[PDB]
C-alpha cells in the first residue's frame, strides 16, 4: 500500500469523491501495476489501441484493447517478483525467518535451549537482559549473518512455565512491504508457545512407590510428546512446508501479501492461539505446567519425595485428560473442529 | 554438544570399525580423515575441526591380548579414527582383570577425549555381550563411566551372542554384564546375531560371509538411528532427548529393533509402518505386549500422511499394545543423506520396548542353571575362583538377571500397578 502509486483507498470512494466506468474491469490491474512499476523504478496505448480498431459489439472491440494492459501488467510484475528474488533473494528471507529463528530447533536453538535453562540454580537469572542475546550467539549453524535480538527477557503468569522474551528479527525497506511488523507480532506467538512445549519436553527429558514416579512420567511422557509432535510437525511443520511452494505463484505485491497473511491467520488458528482460549489453552497450559511441577518435584535421584498432594496432582492430570479428549470431542458441535478432531486422537489410557 | 566411542571387545572393534567406515560414506569425510572432496550439516558432535585438516573424532580402540584392532589400523581408514590410543583370557573375570590392570592407562585418554568437546553429552559402546575380554571389560567400564561421568548417558549398542549353542563360557560371560547393564548403562540396543543372520539369509544369499558380512548390516541400522542427531531438525537433535520415552523405567531400557527395507537392489507411510511392524523385519526372536515404539524414516514424506497413518495402523489393530496404562508409538520425518548414495525412499527403522526379549534372558539364564550343575567353564583357572570366594557376585547376578525376567514379565501383565 503507502509506497503509494496510488490513493486508492480514497479516490474509488462511492461519495465524497467520483470512479470512472470503463476502466474499473481493468482498474485493478492498472493500480498493481503502476505500483509494480513506480516501485521497480527504484531499484503509445493511445497508439496500440488504433491499430487494433483499425483492423457493431462495442462491449467486444473494448475487449480486445485489454490485452495490452494485461500483457504490461503480467510483464511488469513478472519482472517485479524475481527481481526481489534476487536483489533481496527473498525466498532466503523467508526461510530464515523460520530456520535459524522463531520456529525451526534447527542446529541454533537447541545450543540455545541447553544454556539459559541449565540447573546450577538457572545459569544465572532468566532476567538479565545481556545474558540472553549474548547466549544466542554461536548461531553460527550453516550460516552466521545473525540479525536479531532476543530481546524483553521478561518485560512484564502463576505456573512454573513464565512468560516474557517478545523477540525480533531485523527486516529492511525491501521486505517490510511483505514481513510487516503486524506480521512479526504474530510470527513471536507460535515461537513463545513452541519454546514453552519444548522446555515442558525437556524438563521431563533431562531426569534419571517407588515405580509410581516411573508411572506419572510415562503418563506424562505419552500426552506432551504426542502434543508436541503435534506443534512441531501437525502445525509447524506442515505449514512451514505447505507455504513454502505456493510463494513461486503467487505473481505480484498484492497476491504475495496475501498468501502470507492467509498463512498466519492460519497458523493462529490451528495453533489455536485464538479467542477460544478459555476451553482449550487454559486446560493445555495446565497440562504443561503439572510436567515442569513434577519436574523440580523429582529431582532425578534422591528418592526422598514423600509427599503426596503430587498423587492427588497425578489425579489432577487425569481428570485434565478428560478435560481435554470431552472439550475436544465438544467441537464437533460447534468450532474450528477438524483439526481439533486430529488432535483428539491422543489415545487415551 | 558431543559424544564419544570406547569402541570395545574386538568384534565390537569390528562393528565400530564398520561404523566409522560407513559414516566415512554417510558424510562428507574422507577415509584418510581429511574433508571428503565433494565437500548445511554438522560434523560438531563427532568430529575435530583444525588447519591440520584430519578431522580425527573422539575414537578410543582399546585392545587386549590384541589381533584384530591392528588390521583394523593398517587400511587406508587409520588417520580418521586414530588420535592415537592403541594399547594392551575369554572369562568374564579374565576380561574384568585384564581392564582393572589398566583402568587409568586407558581412562587418561578417555578423559583426554572427552575434553575434544566444548560442552560433553555421552560415551557410547559398540559391543559383543559376553565376547572374549570384552567380556569383564564391558561391565568394568559401565562400573567407571556411571561414577565418573554421572550426568553423560552411556548406552550400549551390544550384539547378542546366538550360534544356536565362538565363546560357549557364554552364560557366565553374559550375565556379569546384563548385571551391569540392568543398573550402570542408561540404554542398552540389543541386535540377536541369529535374526541378523535371518537378515542375512532373508535379503540376499549373504549369509555365506554373515560372521562379517553382519558388521554391514549392524552399520546401516547404526547410521539410521544416528540420523536424526547428526543434522539440523526440530527436535531429536539431542542424543538425552532422543531417548527418554523408549526408557519407561530404567530397569527396562532394552530395546529391539527393526528395520524398513531388509532388501531393496513408491512405497509410502502406511506401508512402511505396517513393514516395520513385522517379526521377519524385527531383530529379536504366553502373552507378549509391546511397552513404547520409536519409528524414524528418511524420505519426502511429510506429516499429512503420518497422521492418517497412525489411525490407519490404530484400526488394523497392529498396534497390539495398551497394557497398563497409556503406551505411544512416534513420528518418525528425517532427512535422506545428500552427496551421497540414497537407496529405498523411506528407508527407515523401529526401536521398540517389548517383552520377547525376556525369552532370551530368560534362555541364557536357563543355559546358566543347565551349566550351574556342571561348572566345567569354571576351567579352574584363579582369577574366576579368587575374585568370587563364596561365588557371591554370580549369585547377586543370578538374582538381578531374574528380577530382569520377573520384570519383564510383570511389564506383560497387569501387574506394573505394583513393582516387577
Amino acid at each position: 500500500n503507502a509506497s503509494a502509486s496510488s490513493g486508492s483507498d480514497q479516490g474509488p470512494s462511492s461519495r465524497q469523491h467520483t470512479m470512472v466506468s470503463f476502466l474499473k474491469p481493468v482498474l485493478k490491474q492498472i493500480i498493481m501495476a503502476g505500483k509494480s512499476m513506480q516501485l521497480l523504478k527504484n531499484l503509445e496505448l493511445d497508439d496500440v489501441h488504433d491499430p487494433l480498431l483499425a483492423i457493431t459489439f462495442e462491449l467486444t472491440l473494448r475487449s480486445c484493447l485489454y490485452p495490452h494492459i494485461d500483457k504490461q501488467y503480467l510483464d511488469c510484475c513478472g519482472n517485479l517478483m524475481q527481481t526481489l528474488k534476487k536483489d533481496y533473494r527473498l525466498v532466503e528471507y523467508l526461510q530464515a525467518m523460520r530456520n535459524f529463528f522463531l520456529m525451526e530447533g534447527g542446529d541454533t536453538m537447541y545450543d540455545f535451549y541447553t544454556s539459559i535453562f541449565d540447573k546450577i540454580r538457572e545459569k544465572e537469572t532468566w532476567q538479565n537482559v545481556s545474558f540472553l542475546n549474548v547466549q544466542l550467539q554461536e548461531a553460527v549453524g550453516q550460516r552466521y549473518p545473525e540479525d536479531s535480538s532476543r530481546l524483553s527477557i521478561s518485560f512484564e503468569l502463576p505456573v512454573h512455565i513464565l512468560d516474557g522474551l517478545t523477540l525480533s528479527y531485523k527486516v529492511p525497506w525491501p521486505v517490510d512491504i511483505v514481513i510487516s511488523l503486524e506480521c512479526q507480532k504474530i510470527y513471536n506467538q507460535v515461537f513463545l508457545l513452541l519454546l514453552q512445549i519444548k522446555w515442558a519436553k525437556y524438563s521431563l527429558d533431562v531426569l534419571l512407590q517407588i515405580h509410581r514416579m516411573f508411572l506419572l512420567r510415562v503418563k506424562l511422557m505419552h500426552f506432551v510428546n504426542s502434543l508436541h509432535n503435534y506443534i512441531m510437525t501437525r502445525i509447524l511443520h506442515s505449514t512451514g512446508l505447505e507455504f513454502q511452494h505456493q510463494v513461486e505463484e503467487a505473481k505480484d505485491l498484492d497476491q504475495l501479501i496475501k498468501i502470507h497473511y492467509r498463512y498466519l491467520s492460519t497458523i493462529h488458528d490451528r495453533c489455536l492461539l485464538r479467542e477460544k482460549v478459555s476451553f482449550v489453552k487454559e486446560a493445555i497450559m495446565k497440562v504443561l505446567n503439572l510436567a515442569l511441577m513434577f519436574a523440580d518435584g523429582w529431582q532425578a535421584g534422591l528418592g526422598t519425595w514423600r509427599m503426596e498432594s503430587i498423587e492427588k496432582m497425578e489425579s489432577d492430570f487425569k481428570n485434565c485428560h478428560m478435560f481435554l479428549v470431552t472439550i475436544l470431542n465438544k467441537a464437533v458441535c460447534r468450532g474450528s473442529f477438524p483439526h481439533l478432531e486430529s488432535l483428539a486422537l491422543s489415545l487415551m489410557a | 554438544r558431543e559424544i564419544i566411542t570406547l569402541q570395545l571387545g574386538q568384534c565390537g572393534n569390528q562393528i565400530g570399525f564398520e561404523f566409522w567406515k560407513q559414516l566415512c560414506a554417510e558424510h562428507g569425510i574422507s577415509p584418510e580423515g581429511i574433508v571428503e572432496e565433494f565437500a548445511t550439516d554438522r560434523k560438531d558432535v563427532f568430529f575435530y575441526q583444525a588447519d591440520d585438516e584430519h578431522y580425527i573424532p573422539r575414537a578410543v580402540l582399546l585392545d587386549l591380548e590384541p589381533r584384530v584392532i591392528h588390521s583394523i589400523l593398517n587400511s587406508p581408514y587409520a588417520k580418521l579414527y586414530n588420535p592415537e590410543n592403541i594399547y594392551l583370557g575369554n572369562n568374564w573375570a579374565s576380561g574384568f582383570s585384564q581392564g582393572e590392570k589398566i583402568h587409568e592407562d586407558i581412562f587418561d585418554i578417555i578423559d583426554r577425549e572427552a575434553d575434544g568437546s566444548d560442552s560433553l553429552e555421552g560415551f557410547v559402546l559398540c559391543h559383543s555381550i559376553a565376547g572374549g575380554t570384552g567380556s569383564g571389560l564391558g561391565s568394568y567400564l559401565l562400573e567407571r563411566l556411571n561414577d565418573r561421568y554421572p550426568k553423560k548417558l552411556v548406552q550400549t549398542y551390544s550384539v547378542f551372542p546366538n550360534q544356536d549353542e565362538d565363546v560357549v563360557v557364554q552364560p557366565y560371560n553374559s550375565l556379569l554384564t546384563l548385571k551391569r547393564l540392568t543398573q550402570n548403562a542408561d540404554c542398552v540396543v540389543v541386535l540377536d546375531n541369529t535374526a541378523l543372520n535371518r537378515i542375512a539369509t532373508d535379503r540376499l544369499h549373504i549369509q555365506n560371509p554373515s560372521f562379517s558380512q553382519i558388521n554391514q548390516l549392524v552399520s546401516t541400522i547404526m547410521s539410521a538411528s544416528t540420523t536424526t542427531l547428526r543434522y539440523p531438525g526440530y527436535m531429536n537433535n539431542d542424543l538425552i532427548g532422543l531417548i527418554a520415552s523408549l526408557i519407561p523405567t530404567p530397569r527396562l531400557h532394552f530395546l529391539m529393533t527393526g528395520y524398513t527395507p531388509l532388501t531393496t537392489d513408491k512405497t509410502t507411510v502406511l506401508d512402511v509402518m505396517r513393514r516395520l511392524l513385522q517379526p521377519k523385519n524385527v531383530m529379536v526372536s504366553t502373552n507378549h505386549c509391546y511397552i513404547a515404539i520409536l519409528n524414524i524414516i528418511q524420505g519426502e514424506v511429510d506429516p499429512t500422511q503420518v497422521h492418517k497413518s497412525l489411525q490407519r495402523i490404530r484400526e488394523r489393530k497392529l498396534a497390539n499394545f495398551i497394557p497398563w496404562g497409556p503406551a505411544s508409538i512416534q513420528v518418525a520425518l528425517s532427512r535422506k543423506s545428500p552427496y551421497l548414495p540414497s537407496a529405498h525412499r523411506v528407508s527407515g527403522l523401529m526401536m521398540a520396548n517389548h517383552t520377547s526379549i525376556s525369552s532370551l534372558f530368560e534362555r541364557t539364564c536357563r543355559q546358566y542353571d543347565k551349566l550351574r550343575k556342571r561348572e566345567a567353564f569354571l576351567e579352574q583357572f584363579r582369577k574366576e575362583d579368587m575374585f568370587k570366594d563364596n561365588f557371591d557376585e554370580m549369585d547377586t547376578s543370578r538374582e538381578i538377571v531374574q528380577q530382569l525376567i520377573d520384570e519383564y514379565h510383570a511389564a506383560t501383565r497387569p501387574d506394573y500397578i505394583s513393582w516387577g
